C-alpha cells in the first residue's frame, strides 16, 4: 500500500474497488465515517455493496476495459500533464497506443471527470 | 413505583448474540451504533411508549435480517439486554482479565481485548 | 398482493423522506400493512426494513392486522369523556365481546378509540363507516349495534 | 487555544471550548453517570442520568449534550441531582426482569459464587 | 338571493350534507335558480345545521334545520319573500347574544364566506395584506409590524412571533422553510380544524407573508390525515390561489416565489412538538431531538425552519392590513389580541369563541357559554388540555392571559376549554389525561416513559378503591420528578393535571383514599346503586335494561338489585323516570 | 484562605489589599494575568504598588474606618440582603449600630458600589 489508513479521513475522493465493505466490515465503517467527514465515494464492483448508499458514483463493471476507456478519456480531456508523466514514468507512449482504439463510454467519461476534478 | 412489567423474552437460535427485552432500558445505543457506525441498520424501535421494544427488521430473527454479526450492539449495551455468547461449553458470568492483541483474519489489523479466565 | 404498489411507489420515488406517504397509500390500497408490501417498499425506496417497521409501529393510523368491515371510531376526547363516553365504550365492548382496538372473530366490527371528531356538541359521538351518532347512551349505543347487525343479517 | 473556565464540584477547571460537560468531567476524573451516551454517536438524551446542576439554570442540564461555557459553575452531586438520578434509576428498575445474582448465591451466608464455580 | 349551509366538521356531523342535498333537490324540482354554497362553522355549533339565507346584504341564520322544514323555508323566504321568523335563530340586524361579546380576528371570515371559492374571500378584504406587503413593504417592516402588534404563540407556550421570524430570517441558508401546525394534538380542541375548514385562505396568506418576511421559498402544512375535510378544503384553496398567481412562482408578478405542500400527519400527540414535527416531515419516526440545534437555526433537513400555529398565521393578514397598533390596542399590557377557545364539556352553549385577552373566565363561561348544562353547579375549567390544568370556581376571575392562567398552575395551551361541573370527578379526570399521555408518549426517556405510566398506575389504584394510604405525597413527588427531568414538552407538561388537581381538589383525593368514597359519584368501584322500595313502581324497565340482569322482582312490587352481579353501568338512573334508583 | 489560587483567574472582581505584588511578585504576575483575562482589580494600600497600573479603583487609606464607612454605604444603598445574613450570621444588629454614626466618604461609597455591582 502507498498510503496509510488515517489519510482516508482527509482525502478528497475515495475509489473503493471490489467487496471492500463486505469482506472487511470495519473498512465499510471507515468509508462511512470518511464520507460523513466530507469525502466523495465512488464504488466499482460487479454487484451490490453496502457502500453504494452514500456514493456519488456507482459502477457495475465486469471487465478491465472500463478502466482502459477511462485512461483514454483522461487523455481526451487533456487531464494528463504528459511532461511530468514522461519525466516520472516510462511506457507512456505504449499506454497511449494501447488505449487509443478503445471506446469511451458515458460511465468511463464520468469516472474520468470525477478523477480529474479531485 | 412497581406495577405492570412486560415479559417479552423469547429464546433465540443465534449462535453469537442473545437479546433479552426484559433487561432493556431503551437507551437506543444498539440501534444508533448499527445505523451510525456499522451502517447495516438491522435494528429498530417497534411500537410506541410503554410498549416500545427493540427488534430486528420486521421482528425477524437476527439471522434472517441484514445483520453482519459484528457484535457492536452487544458491545455497546449497558444492561445485559444484548450479550455476546462466550465461546465456552457452559455459559458462566465470570470476572475476566483483558489483554490487548491484534485480529489476524484480514489486513485491517483491528485491535481487540481478549478477556480470559484460566 | 404486490402489484398495485407500483404507481404509489413511483410517484414517491427518489426521496427517502416520503416513506410515511408511501405507507399511507399502502394502507389505503391493502386496507392494512402487509409484511411483504413493507419488504417491497424497503427494497425499492431504499429505506432499511427496520426503519419501515419502526414507522409502521410508531403511528396510530397504521395497523398491522386485517381490520373488519365496519370500523367504530368511538370518540374519547375530553368533552365526550366528561359527557360520559367511557360507559359507551364499555357497553360496546360488552356487546361485541371484544376489547378496544381489536376486531370481532366474525370480521365485522372494529372498535377503535379516537380523538375529537369535531362535533363536541353531540357528545358522546361515535362514527361507523362515515355515519355519525351523537347524544348517545349505553342503551342507545347497544341499540345501534343491534340494529346494524339485524339490518345486515336481513340482507 | 482559547480556554473556557468552569467550576465543577468546587474545582476550577480550564477546559477547551466545544466540549460537553461529560467530556470535561471525564478528563478531570469526575464521575457523572450516563447510560445512553457514546462518543461515536450524536447525543440522545434518553436515560436522563447525566443531569447536572448548572448555576443560573433553573432546570437540570444533561451533561452529555450541554456544552461548557466560560465562567460556568456545575454541581454533579447536589441533592437535587441525586434525587433526579435516583428517580430515573427507580423508573428504569420498574420495567426490569432479571436476577443480578442467582438464588444459590443469595442463600449462601458467605455469598459464595455457587453459579460461578459450578 | 343566496343560500349557505354550514358544512364544518360538525356541520356534516349534524346532517348538514343531507340538508344541502334536500335544498338542492327542492330548488331543482321547483325550477328555481338560487346559488347554494357551503360555509364553515360560525361558532354556534349547538345550532347546526345552520342555513344562512342572504338577501342583498341581509343575512338570516336559521338553525337546527331539518329536511322536513326545508320546503317551508324555501317557499316562504326564497319564494314567499318574507322571513319565517319562527325557526330563525339569528339575523344580521339582531345577532345572537353569544356573538355580541366576541371580538373576532382569526375567525373574522369563519362562517361568513365560501371556503371552496377564493372570490368570496377576495371580496371580503382578502389577500390585500399580501398585495400591500409585496408592493410597498420591506421584510424588516413586516417583522417590525408583527413585533409592534404583540402577536405571540396562539397555540403554544407563548413566544413573540416576531422573535421567531427574525431568528429564522437572520440565519444563513440558500433555502429556508416555513411550516404550520395544522395538528390539533389536544383531544378536545377543534379550533384549527374549523379555521382550516372555514378560512384556509387566511392561513395561506399568513404563511405567504411569513415567508416574505423570512425569505423562504417553500412551506409545509402539517395536517393530520384524520381530518379529510380540512385537507380537501386546503387543497382546493391552494389550487385556487395558484391559479390566481397568489401562490407559487412569481407571486403577484414580482420576484417573490412561495409554494406550499400539504404534508399529511400520520397521527401522534408527540408529533406536534417542533423537533418531532421536523422528524415526521423528514420521514423518520417522530422522536423529539435535543434542543441544540434549534428549528429556527436548523430545522427541516438542516435548514432554517419557522414553525407556527394555524391561529397565529391567521392573525397575520389582519395585523398587516389594520396595522400593528390596532392589534396591540386590544387586551392587556403583556398578552395582546384575541384568543380562540373551543368551549366544551358541561356547558350550555359550546363551540368556537374568540375572546379578547384579559377577559375573565367567568365572562367566558357564564356570559358567552350561557352557564352550565342543566343549570347545575360548576367545579373547574380544564384550560390547556392534557398539558393544562384545572382552574376551580374560586379562580374564575383570572383574565384570559398567558401569565394570569400560568399563575394558577394551568396553561393557556391551544385553547381547549372543558367545563366540568359538580358531577365530574377530578381524580378520574387526572387519570384520563394521564392515560392519554401514556398512550401518546414517544417512549424515549424513562421519565416520560415510566414516570407517566407509574403515575397512571397510582391514579388507577386510587380510582379503583385499592389506593393504599401514603400515595398523595408519592404522586406529587413523581409529578415533580417527571416535570423536571423529561426531554420534551410532552413529559414536562404531563403532570400538570395531576399537579393542579392535587392543589385545588386534594380533598377529593383524600375522600377517594381515606373514606374510599367518591364525592362526585363517578368512579364505578367506589359507588353503589340501591333501589328504595318506596319509590319503585315495578315497571320492569330497569330489570329489562340490565346487561347483567341484576335487578329482579315482581310486577308492581319494588325491585331488588343484585349487588353481586352489578357492573355499575348506571343504566338504572337513565331508564328509571320515577327517581327510584339512588347512587351513593 | 477560603478559596483557591485558580479561582482568581475566573472571579469578576479582585480586591488586593496591602503590598500584594511587592511582597509576592508572582501574585503580582497572577493579578496582571487575571486582569488581562477579564477581571476587575481594586487595590487598597497606604502607598504605591505595581498593581495600580491596571486597577479600576485605587484607594490610599491609612485607617480601618474606610471599611466601616463602606459597610454603612452597603446598608444605605440596600445592598445587604438582611434576611439571608440574619440566618447565616450573628452580631448583625451590633454591626449596624457600630457603623451607623460613621461618615460615608466618596471613596467608600465608590468602593461599596463596586462591591455590590460584582
Ligand atoms: C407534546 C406537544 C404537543 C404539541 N402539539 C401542538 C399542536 O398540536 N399544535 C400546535 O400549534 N402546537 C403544538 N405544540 C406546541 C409546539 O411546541 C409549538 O409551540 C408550536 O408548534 C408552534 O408554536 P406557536 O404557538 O408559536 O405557533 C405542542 C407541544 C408539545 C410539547
Ligand atoms: S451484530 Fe452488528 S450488524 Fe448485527 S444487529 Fe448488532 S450491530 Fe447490527
Ligand atoms: S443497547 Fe441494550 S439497553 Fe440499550 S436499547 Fe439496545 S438492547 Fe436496550
Ligand atoms: S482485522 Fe479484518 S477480520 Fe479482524 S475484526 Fe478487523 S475487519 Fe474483521
Ligand atoms: S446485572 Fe444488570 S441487566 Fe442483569 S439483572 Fe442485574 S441490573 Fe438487570
Ligand atoms: S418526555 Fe421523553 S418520552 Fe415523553 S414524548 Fe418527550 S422525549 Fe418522548
Ligand atoms: S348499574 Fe347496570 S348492571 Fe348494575 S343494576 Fe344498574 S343496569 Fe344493572
Ligand atoms: S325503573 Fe324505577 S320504578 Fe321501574 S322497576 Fe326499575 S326501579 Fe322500579
Ligand atoms: S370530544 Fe368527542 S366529539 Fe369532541
Ligand atoms: S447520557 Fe443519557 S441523557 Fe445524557
Ligand atoms: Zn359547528
Ligand atoms: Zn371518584
Amino acid at each position: 500500500s502507498t498510503n496509510s489508513f488515517d489519510e482516508i479521513y482527509s482525502t478528497d475522493l475515495i475509489v473503493a474497488v471490489g467487496k471492500v465493505a463486505e469482506n472487511h466490515a470495519v473498512m465499510g465503517a471507515k468509508l462511512k465515517k470518511a464520507v460523513e467527514l466530507g469525502a466523495k465515494l465512488v464504488t466499482i464492483n460487479n454487484g451490490e455493496t453496502r457502500a453504494d448508499e452514500r456514493a456519488i458514483a456507482t459502477y457495475k463493471i465486469d471487465n478491465t476495459a472500463f478502466f482502459k476507456a477511462t485512461i483514454k478519456a483522461l487523455f481526451e480531456m487533456k487531464a494528463v500533464d504528459e511532461d511530468y508523466v514522461s519525466k516520472i514514468a516510462v511506457n507512456l507512449d505504449e499506454l497511449k497506443d494501447d488505449v487509443k482504439n478503445v471506446e469511451v463510454t458515458d460511465e468511463a467519461s464520468e469516472f474520468a471527470k470525477i478523477i480529474a476534478g479531485a | 413505583l412497581s406495577g405492570y412489567k412486560h415479559k417479552r423474552y423469547e429464546p433465540q437460535k443465534h449462535p453469537f448474540i442473545e437479546r433479552n427485552p426484559d433487561k432493556c432500558i431503551l437507551c437506543g445505543l444498539c440501534i444508533r451504533v448499527c445505523e451510525e457506525v456499522v451502517g447495516v441498520c438491522a435494528l429498530g424501535f417497534v411500537n410506541r411508549g410503554f410498549e416500545t421494544i427493540v427488534k430486528p427488521e420486521f421482528g425477524l430473527p437476527l439471522e434472517e435480517t441484514s445483520c453482519i454479526s459484528c457484535g457492536q450492539c452487544a458491545d455497546i449495551c449497558p444492561t445485559g439486554a444484548c450479550i455476546g455468547k462466550q465461546p465456552v461449553a457452559k455459559q458462566v458470568p465470570v470476572n475476566t482479565v483483558a489483554t490487548k492483541t491484534v485480529c489476524t483474519f484480514c489486513g485491517m489489523g483491528c485491535e481487540m481485548l481478549v478477556e480470559t479466565k484460566g | 398482493d404486490l402489484s398495485l404498489l407500483d404507481p404509489v411507489l413511483d410517484e414517491y420515488k427518489g426521496e427517502k423522506s416520503n416513506i410515511i406517504a408511501i405507507l399511507q397509500k399502502t394502507q389505503e390500497i391493502y386496507r392494512f400493512l402487509p409484511l411483504d408490501a413493507l419488504n417491497y417498499i424497503s427494497e425499492k425506496t431504499g429505506v432499511k426494513k427496520a426503519k419501515i417497521y419502526g414507522i409502521a409501529t410508531f403511528y396510530a393510523q397504521f395497523r398491522l392486522k386485517p381490520v373488519g368491515k365496519y370500523v367504530i371510531l368511538q370518540c374519547q376526547g375530553t368533552a365526550c369523556h366528561v359527557n360520559g363516553s367511557e360507559e359507551i365504550k364499555n357497553a360496546l365492548c360488552d356487546e361485541l365481546n371484544i376489547k378496544p382496538g381489536d376486531t370481532t372473530e366474525d370480521g365485522m366490527f372494529t372498535l377503535e378509540e379516537v380523538a375529537c371528531l369535531g362535533c363536541c356538541s353531540l357528545a358522546p359521538v361515535m362514527m361507523i363507516n362515515g355515519e355519525t351518532y351523537g347524544k348517545l347512551t349505553p342503551d342507545k349505543a347497544r341499540e345501534i349495534i343491534r340494529r346494524i347487525y339485524e339490518r345486515e343479517k336481513n340482507v | 487555544m482559547r480556554l473556557v473556565r468552569v467550576n465543577i464540584d468546587n474545582k476550577e477547571i480550564f477546559a477547551e471550548e466545544g466540549k460537553t460537560i461529560l467530556e470535561v468531567a471525564h478528563e478531570n476524573n469526575i464521575e457523572i453517570p450516563h447510560l445512553c451516551y457514546d462518543k461515536r454517536l450524536k447525543p440522545y438524551g434518553a436515560c436522563g442520568l447525566c443531569v447536572v446542576e448548572i448555576e443560573g439554570s433553573p432546570k437540570l442540564a444533561r451533561a452529555c449534550s450541554t456544552y461548557v461555557t466560560d465562567k460556568m459553575v456545575i454541581k454533579t452531586d447536589s441533592p437535587r441531582v441525586r434525587n433526579a438520578r435516583k428517580m430515573a434509576l427507580e423508573l428504569l428498575l420498574s420495567e426490569h426482569r432479571g436476577d443480578c445474582r442467582p438464588p444459590c448465591v443469595l442463600a449462601c451466608p458467605a455469598h459464595t459464587d455457587c453459579q460461578g464455580y459450578v | 338571493m343566496k343560500i349557505r349551509v354550514g358544512l364544518g366538521s360538525c356541520g356534516m356531523a349534524a346532517g348538514g350534507n343531507k340538508v344541502m342535498e334536500c335544498i338542492q333537490q327542492e330548488l331543482r324540482s321547483r325550477n328555481l335558480d338560487i346559488p347554494v354554497e357551503p360555509t364553515g362553522c360560525i361558532g354556534l355549533c349547538f345550532f347546526e345545521p345552520l342555513v344562512d339565507v342572504i338577501d342583498g346584504d341581509d343575512v338570516y341564520t336559521y338553525g337546527n334545520v331539518t329536511p322536513e322544514m326545508i320546503p317551508k323555508i324555501i317557499e316562504s323566504h326564497v319564494i314567499g319573500k318574507k322571513p319565517l321568523d319562527e325557526f330563525i335563530v339569528s339575523t344580521s340586524f339582531e345577532p345572537y347574544p353569544m356573538l355580541k361579546s366576541q371580538v373576532r380576528i382569526a375567525l373574522k371570515n369563519c362562517g361568513r364566506i365560501n371556503p371552496e371559492d377564493i372570490d368570496d374571500y377576495i371580496k371580503n378584504g382578502g389577500y390585500e395584506a399580501l398585495k400591500k406587503v409585496l408592493t410597498s413593504m420591506t421584510p424588516e417592516e413586516v417583522i417590525e409590524e408583527i413585533k409592534i402588534s404583540g402577536l405571540r404563540g396562539r397555540g403554544g407556550a407563548g413566544f413573540p412571533t416576531w422573535f421567531k421570524w427574525d431568528a429564522a430570517r437572520k440565519a444563513s441558508g440558500d433555502i429556508k422553510y416555513v411550516v404550520c401546525n395544522a395538528d390539533e394534538g389536544d383531544p378536545g380542541a377543534f379550533m384549527d380544524r374549523s379555521i382550516l375548514e372555514g378560512d384556509p385562505h387566511a392561513v395561506l396568506e399568513g404563511m405567504t407573508i411569513a415567508a416574505y418576511a423570512i425569505g423562504a421559498k417553500e412551506g409545509y402544512i402539517y395536517v393530520r390525515a384524520e381530518y379529510p375535510l380540512a385537507i380537501k378544503r386546503l387543497e382546493i384553496a391552494i389550487e385556487q390561489a395558484r391559479n390566481r398567481n397568489l401562490l407559487g412562482n412569481n407571486i403577484l408578478n414580482t420576484n417573490f416565489s412561495f409554494d406550499i405542500k400539504l404534508k399529511k400527519g400520520a397521527g401522534a400527540f408527540v408529533c406536534g412538538e417542533e423537533t418531532a414535527l421536523i422528524a415526521s416531515i423528514e420521514g423518520e419516526r417522530g422522536m423529539p431531538r435535543l434542543k441544540p440545534p434549534f428549528p429556527a437555526q436548523s430545522g427541516l433537513w438542516g435548514r432554517p425552519t419557522n414553525i407556527n400555529n394555524v391561529e397565529t398565521y391567521a392573525n397575520v393578514p389582519w395585523i398587516i392590513t389594520n396595522g400593528g397598533k390596532a392589534f396591540a390596542s386590544l387586551g392587556t399590557e403583556k398578552s395582546k389580541g384575541t384568543k380562540v377557545f373551543a368551549l366544551a364539556g358541561k356547558i350550555k352553549r359550546g363551540g368556537l369563541v374568540e375572546v379578547p385577552m384579559g377577559m375573565s373566565l367567568r365572562e367566558v363561561i357564564y356570559n358567552i357559554g350561557g352557564g352550565i348544562k342543566d343549570d347545575k353547579a360548576f367545579k373547574a375549567v380544564q384550560m390547556g388540555g392534557p398539558s393544562g390544568g384545572c382552574i376551580p370556581a374560586d379562580l374564575i376571575d383570572t383574565p384570559v392571559d398567558y401569565e394570569s392562567i400560568t399563575k394558577t398552575g394551568a396553561i393557556m395551551g391551544s385553547g381547549g376549554m372543558i367545563v366540568m361541573d359538580e358531577t365530574t370527578c377530578m381524580v378520574d379526570i387526572a387519570r384520563f389525561f394521564l392515560e392519554f399521555t401514556c398512550k401518546e408518549s414517544c417512549g424515549k426517556c424513562t421519565y416520560c416513559r415510566v414516570g407517566t405510566r407509574r403515575m397512571l398506575e397510582i391514579l388507577d389504584r386510587i380510582c379503583n378503591g385499592e389506593g393504599r394510604d401514603g400515595d398523595l405525597e408519592l404522586l406529587e413527588e413523581l409529578a415533580v420528578s417527571v416535570k423536571d427531568g423529561s426531554l420534551c414538552g410532552l413529559g414536562q407538561t404531563a403532570p400538570n393535571p395531576v399537579l393542579t388537581t392535587l392543589r385545588y381538589f386534594k380533598d377529593e383525593y383524600i375522600a377517594h383514599i381515606r373514606d374510599k368514597k367518591c364525592p362526585a359519584k363517578q368512579c364505578k368501584a367506589l359507588i353503589t346503586y340501591s333501589i328504595l322500595p318506596e319509590k319503585c313502581t315495578g315497571c320492569g324497565l330497569c330489570a329489562r335494561k340490565c346487561p347483567t340482569k341484576a335487578i329482579t322482582g315482581e310486577r308492581l312490587k319494588p325491585h331488588v338489585i343484585d349487588q353481586s352481579k352489578c357492573t355499575k353501568c348506571g343504566t338504572c338512573m337513565n331508564v328509571c323516570r320515577f327517581g327510584a334508583v339512588n347512587v351513593e
